[PDB]
């Protein structure tokens, strides 16, 4: 459309993106476990 | 209530301006950056591009490290809290060292030893970008206006950080790095050295400053006043004077006696402002080295009512 | 009695500025509250100009 | 005594008061009706200037000073020898500023320029009357104006501006300032840049306006323009006057106390007036 | 779900280069946030409990 | 209901942006008001539920 | 009335919801402020005091 | 018709803009009767 | 009476424009007026009335 | 000008019937406050 | 009808989209006040 | 995560280079300055007051 | 492809970024643990 | 990591050599003064009262 | 590859030179740290 991607291109940018979201969010998991266990915030 | 042409009442967008070519290099220069309505109602709209070169460089990066240091002191003064940080941005300040350590570097890094070295790197940055505009000049083969005129700024921002310090032979002198407080440095200046307005030099700047915004007011108002002959474009009544160059010669001509050129002018333009800061240099430099008082200075010297 | 497009689009603005600031003065603890607020959408209202 | 080319533009009309009765050249100068009012009022305000020397019981020019009447005298009329003078003079100095800018105004029409010029000219003509008239009308007493000496009205700015602390945290001030600053600044480079494209290198061409947006994207990224530098030039100019006359205006009439107080409220703000640390508390 | 048409419509590289400066804006905040409370103060905390004062 | 219509009239590259912006300008608003008020800051609160002043 | 469809011929529809949504989150948050001014209303304050927050 | 809409246009934007409006309404509706019955304010 | 002339002679964006924001802020004076009187104000009255304070 | 007089007319007749509307529910507010509240 | 140059069909898949993302955010941050209530309500 | 050289593809690499030194430096420069701040961290002074240099 | 690079330029682009990457981390992960062994924040 | 080599098949020699050249001059100018700020490390002070140059 | 306009064989000897220096100055920075720790250990 407006940024002239194919859909197939947009469905394999996505795709990366979200698995660069998932493993971002993975060890924000992670960090926020370890912080909770040595300082809880609740 | 006609057009003044103080704002373009249209606007018209053709492709961007790269530039002219003579003797610079292409890779060194960027790309053009956004068009911008805002700033196309008053100048011109086009954003870039801009030349990035060896002393380009040089000077970002002493310019963000100057920048940078002085905001991470700026943050450990607020405790690393962005409330804090927002309430005192201008009530923060990066104070040179001590008069007791005088120009030794000794100074602790939290006591002025920090502002030494964010003094550094605005050095750096400065004279770098300096070269920066004399070296884009000489690119382009124009004069070296510019590169002189800005040095007459550098007078006087070297004389305030560094060679006033020098002479007086303690860092304490200096100038810190904050909002408030180099404000407040220039009022205990004139206090320390006795009502800095009977500084004689400090009066001549600001008869050049005064002056310049007297003579920027006249010739910015000439020339919107003769732009409908189109004597905006000075350049081409310098080589081919038009009725606008005429009949702003001749409006002061009628007024005031005298006039000058559409060339004339900017000779004019230049000098007067920079006077402002190379007499602002020699009057700061006299004070505290030669002066200590200058309304006894002014005493002595028949400009003041007593003595 | 022939006001531009521009020049009505400024009045309504001052007219703006003057009317939320007070709303936001008083909604707000603070005077300040009212003049980012009532300036905000002062300049985005005058900035934007129907043509 | 004429330009090479001043004749084709020497012709009647433009004026807005006495017709052709003074519409004549004395040498460069037009003289018009209020020109006749000019140098009048210029005269007289010379004069009276140097017989205010000799009241005084000097004749240093640096320690003649046209002191305004004292305070006891409100905004009255007042003994010519002790503030009286002064009044005469500023009479005459707001009769001659006026003049000339009005003046000003039968050589823009004659030539067919705009009004910008005294238009910029009344700018400064209101931050004058603002410090000898409006501002000490307002304070109820003519002793709050400014003398007439040139080292004596420096000793009213230093008084005036340590009634109040430090005047730096005026922020009226702080725009004006800003606005001093940035046309000294807009001036060197407009300058120096149309010079540097004027008279080049050696050998080389003057330069075009081209050239002139060239270096300075080059340099800072952004050319405004040669219309732009000029619109620049005069609203740095006029703003710089305004704030500059607003600034004073404000000062002993609506702000009392010393202006670094002023800039508390920022930090007693209620979202951050009690948070520990930083400079305040 | 077919959320991969946002890209569509919005530039990649401008998304990418406003989420780089968003993202490392926001773990700047808020760790400067928990480095003002004497509170997870962490640097603090282990000074206390180590007694380097 | 037709609200799919509001983008034939709206173009969705700026609603995208000034939402994005509204929606996080409002977020952060919110928690700085939680943060502001002596409760719900939930830093305080678990400074003074574990005893970390 | 059911001849108010006629202001749209005169009003950009564009013009008209960017307006309405600024002037709604302005009248939404100044009403949302006007009782968290207040010490009633204040909801964050009303549960402190309730649940004893302090 | 400065905008240049079509009287059916009209009437269809209309329409819509009704229905949302409607549909606004009802929630705030909704929402205040909540807060009487949590906190009335008469 | 006709009352119609006016759209003729004035532009009606700018009526309606001008109207709407007069009488939204002529509306909100007056609520603002209402509160600030310690009559009237229905926040305070209420309170009072139900025993909040 | 723009407007001609059929045009004007139409736009005056939706005004007054908003207007009417208005005031109606004005009136009903007002009333309903002095008979929780009288002023007058 | 054509303000943006959309088609229609584009608008009604992109609103179904919009929507289906509007869900989404609506639901965690349903999620996120029920736990807040739970560990300290407002009411 | 074996597709992440898809970005650059998009981005480029001079760009982001240039952007990260920057970066990485400027983030650096901030940690090293936070822990000379602190009273303890400060290594310098840590070693100075365990070797008695005080004196 | 915005950068006009080729897949096989960008995966030879990325083997190097990220061998720069895992030996930054490599010396960053020593640089930890030996100032957590000389002095732990934990 | 032998195919590090290629970062100049990207890079400008020119533009590394110079950003090279400042970053580490800068570098080595603030870790000195750094070192100078502190009472200690301060190498023209600790000689002067080793030898007890200044009373 | 065309960023640049260089070969693999020109990068190739134009890394090999800039490891040179690059060892060269890390090797007398590794000295000079040693002259300083053994003089006056950080740690
Ligand atoms: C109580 C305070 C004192 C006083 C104390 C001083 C002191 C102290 C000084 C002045 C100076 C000046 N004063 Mg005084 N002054 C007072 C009263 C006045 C009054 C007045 C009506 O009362 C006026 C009009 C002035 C006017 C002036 C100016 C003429 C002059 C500064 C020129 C200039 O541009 O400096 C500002 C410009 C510079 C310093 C040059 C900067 C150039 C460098 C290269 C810029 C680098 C930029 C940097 C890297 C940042 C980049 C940012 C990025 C681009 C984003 N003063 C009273 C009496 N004044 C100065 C002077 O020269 O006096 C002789 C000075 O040092
Ligand atoms: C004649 C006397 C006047 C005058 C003259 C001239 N002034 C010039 C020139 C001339 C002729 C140039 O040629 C040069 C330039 O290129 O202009 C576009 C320059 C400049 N005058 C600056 C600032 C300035 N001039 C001031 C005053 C006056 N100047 C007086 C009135 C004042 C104050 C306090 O009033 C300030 C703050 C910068 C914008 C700029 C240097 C950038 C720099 O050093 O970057 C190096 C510093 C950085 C890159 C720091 C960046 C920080 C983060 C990254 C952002
Ligand atoms: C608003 C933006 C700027 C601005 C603007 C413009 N300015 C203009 C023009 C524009 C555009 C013109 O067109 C006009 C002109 O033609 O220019 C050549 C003019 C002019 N700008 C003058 C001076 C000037 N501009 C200053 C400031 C700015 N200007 C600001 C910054 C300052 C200061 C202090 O900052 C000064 C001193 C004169 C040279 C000239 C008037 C001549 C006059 O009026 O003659 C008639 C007056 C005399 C011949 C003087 C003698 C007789 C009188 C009655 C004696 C009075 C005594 C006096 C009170 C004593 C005071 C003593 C003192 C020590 C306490
Ligand atoms: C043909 O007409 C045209 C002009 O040219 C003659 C114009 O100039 C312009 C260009 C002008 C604009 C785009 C903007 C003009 C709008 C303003 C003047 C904004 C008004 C500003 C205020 C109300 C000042 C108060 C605002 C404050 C202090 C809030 C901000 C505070 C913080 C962010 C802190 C346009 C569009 C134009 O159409
Ligand atoms: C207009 C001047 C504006 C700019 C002034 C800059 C400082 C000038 C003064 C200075 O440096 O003085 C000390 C210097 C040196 O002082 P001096 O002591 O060597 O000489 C002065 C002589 N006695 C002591 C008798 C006063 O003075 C001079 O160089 C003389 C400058 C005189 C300028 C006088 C202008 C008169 C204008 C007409 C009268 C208007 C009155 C109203
Ligand atoms: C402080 C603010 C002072 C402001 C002074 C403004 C003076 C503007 C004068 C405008 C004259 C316009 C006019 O038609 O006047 C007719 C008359 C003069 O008419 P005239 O006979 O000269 O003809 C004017 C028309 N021309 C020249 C083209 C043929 O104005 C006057 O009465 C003189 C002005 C009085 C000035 C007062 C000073 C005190
Ligand atoms: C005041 O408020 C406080 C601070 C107290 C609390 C905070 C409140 C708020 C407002 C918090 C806000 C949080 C938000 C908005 C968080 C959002 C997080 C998101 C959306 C993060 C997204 C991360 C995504 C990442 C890291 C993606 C990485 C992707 C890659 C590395 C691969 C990129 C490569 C691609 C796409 C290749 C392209 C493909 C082709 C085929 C060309
Ligand atoms: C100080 O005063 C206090 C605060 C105390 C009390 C307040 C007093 C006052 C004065 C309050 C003010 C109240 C007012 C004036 C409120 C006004 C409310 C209005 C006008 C609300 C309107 C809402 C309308 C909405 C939400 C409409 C939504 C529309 C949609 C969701 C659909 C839009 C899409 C369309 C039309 C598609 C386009 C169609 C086609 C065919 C292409
Ligand atoms: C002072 O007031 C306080 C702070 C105390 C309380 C606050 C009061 C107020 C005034 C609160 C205001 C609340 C409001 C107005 C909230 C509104 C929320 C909304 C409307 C949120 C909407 C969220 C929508 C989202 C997250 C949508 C996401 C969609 C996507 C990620 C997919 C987009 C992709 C598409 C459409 C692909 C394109 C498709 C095609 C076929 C081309
Ligand atoms: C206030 O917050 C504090 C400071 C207290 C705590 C800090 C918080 C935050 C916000 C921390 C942020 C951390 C982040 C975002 C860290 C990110 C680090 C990354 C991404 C590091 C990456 C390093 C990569 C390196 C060093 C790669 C080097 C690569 C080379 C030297 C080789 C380059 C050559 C190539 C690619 C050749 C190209 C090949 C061909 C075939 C063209
Ligand atoms: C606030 O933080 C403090 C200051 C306390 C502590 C500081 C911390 C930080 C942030 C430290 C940062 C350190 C870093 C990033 C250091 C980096 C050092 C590097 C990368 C140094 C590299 C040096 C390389 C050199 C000297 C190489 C020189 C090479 C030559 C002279 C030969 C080049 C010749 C060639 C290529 C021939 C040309 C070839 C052909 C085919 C024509
Ligand atoms: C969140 O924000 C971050 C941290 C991201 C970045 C923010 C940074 C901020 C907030 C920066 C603020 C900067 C400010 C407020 C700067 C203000 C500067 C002012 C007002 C300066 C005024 C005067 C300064 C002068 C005249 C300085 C002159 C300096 C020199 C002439 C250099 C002297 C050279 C020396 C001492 C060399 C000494 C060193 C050696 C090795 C001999
Ligand atoms: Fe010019």
């Amino acid at each position: 459309g407006y940024t002239g991607l194919t859909d197939e291109q947009a469905q394999e940018l996505h795709s990366v993106y979200m698995s660069g979201l998932w493993l971002f969010s993975a060890v924000a998991i992670v960090a926020h476990l370890a912080v909770y266990i040595w300082r809880p915030w609740f | 209530a006609e057009y003044q042409n103080i704002f373009s009442q249209v606007q018209v967008r053709g492709p961007a301006d790269l530039g002219m070519t003579e003797d610079v290099n292409l890779a060194n220069r960027s790309g053009v950056g956004p068009f911008s309505t805002l700033l196309g109602w008053f100048g011109n709209a086009q954003l870039g591009p801009i030349y990035l070169g060896s002393l380009g460089v040089l000077s970002l990066f002493s310019g963000l490290m100057w920048f940078f240091t002085i905001g991470i002191w700026f943050w450990y003064q607020a405790g690393w809290n962005p409330a804090v940080f927002l309430r005192d941005l201008f009530f923060f300040s990066l104070e040179p060292p001590a008069p007791e350590y005088g120009l030794s570097f000794a100074a602790p890094l939290k006591e002025g030893g920090l502002w030494l070295i964010a003094s550094f790197f605005m050095f750096v940055a400065v004279w770098s970008w300096w070269g920066r505009t004399y070296l884009r000049a000489q690119a382009l083969g124009m004069g070296k206006h510019t590169a002189w005129a800005f040095l007459s700024a550098i007078w006087l921002w070297m004389v305030l950080g560094f060679i006033r310090p020098i002479l007086m032979g303690s860092w304490s002198e200096a100038v810190p790095y904050g909002i408030f407080s180099h404000l407040d440095w220039t009022n205990n200046f004139s206090l320390v050295h006795g009502n800095l307005f009977y500084n004689p030099f400090h009066g001549l700047s600001i008869a050049f400053l005064y002056g310049s915004a007297l003579l920027f007011a006249m010739h910015g108002a000439t020339i919107l006043a003769v732009s409908r002959f189109g004597g905006e474009r000075e350049l081409e009544q310098i080589a081919d004077r038009g009725t606008a160059a005429e009949r702003a010669a001749l409006f002061w001509r009628w007024t005031m006696g005298f006039n000058a050129t559409m060339e004339g002018i900017h000779r004019w333009a230049i000098w007067m402002a920079v006077l402002v800061t190379l007499t602002g240099g020699i009057g700061i430099l006299l004070s505290g080295t030669v002066v200590d008082n200058w309304y006894v200075w002014g005493q002595n010297h028949g400009m003041a009512p007593l003595n | 009695p022939e006001v531009s497009e521009f020049a009505f689009r400024l009045m309504m603005a001052a007219v703006i500025f003057v009317g939320v600031g007070i709303m936001f003065a008083f909604a707000g603890g603070h005077w300040f509250v009212g003049l980012v607020v009532g300036g905000l959408v002062a300049a985005f209202f005058a900035a934007t100009p129907n043509s | 005594a004429l330009l090479s080319f001043e004749r084709k533009y020497r012709v009647p009309g433009g004026t807005l008061v006495g017709g052709n009765l003074f519409d004549f050249w004395v040498g460069p100068f037009y003289v018009g009706f209020f020109g006749v009012a000019t140098f009048f009022f210029a005269a007289l305000g010379i004069i009276l200037i140097a017989w205010s020397a000799v009241l005084q019981g000097t004749w240093n020019p640096q320690l003649i000073s046209v002191y305004p009447p004292a305070l006891e005298y409100g905004l009255g009329g007042a003994p010519l020898a002790k503030g009286g003078l002064w009044q005469i003079i500023t009479i005459c100095a707001t009769g001659a500023f006026v003049s000339w800018a009005l003046r000003e105004v039968e050589i823009c029409r004659k030539l067919g320029i705009g009004y910008h010029i005294p238009f910029a000219f009344a700018f400064a003509i209101l931050a004058y009357l603002t410090l000898v008239l409006f501002r000490p009308v307002m304070m109820g007493a003519w002793g709050y104006a400014f003398p007439y000496g040139i080292w004596t009205h420096l000793d009213w700015v230093s008084n005036t501006g340590y009634t109040y602390g430090n005047f730096h945290y005026n922020p009226a001030h702080m725009i004006a300032i800003s606005f001093f600053f940035t046309n000294a600044l807009a001036l060197a480079l407009h300058g120096a840049l149309v010079l540097s494209a004027a008279n080049p290198e050696k050998g080389k061409e003057m330069r075009t306006p081209d050239h002139e947006d060239t270096f300075f994207r080059d340099l800072v990224g952004y050319s405004i323009g040669t219309l732009g530098i000029h619109r620049l030039g005069l609203l740095l100019s006029l703003s710089a006057v305004f704030f500059s006359a607003l600034c004073m205006i404000i000062t002993g009439t609506i702000w009392f106390d010393q202006w670094v107080d002023w800039w508390q409220w920022w930090v007693k703000l209620p979202w951050w007036a009690n948070i520990p640390g930083g400079i305040n508390g | 779900s077919k959320f991969y048409k946002i890209w569509m419509i919005f530039d990649p590289r401008r998304v990418f280069v406003a989420q780089g400066v968003f993202l490392f804006l926001l773990a700047v905040m808020i760790h400067l946030i928990l480095l003002s409370t004497p509170s997870y103060n962490w640097l603090e905390i282990s000074a206390a409990k180590y007694n380097r004062v």
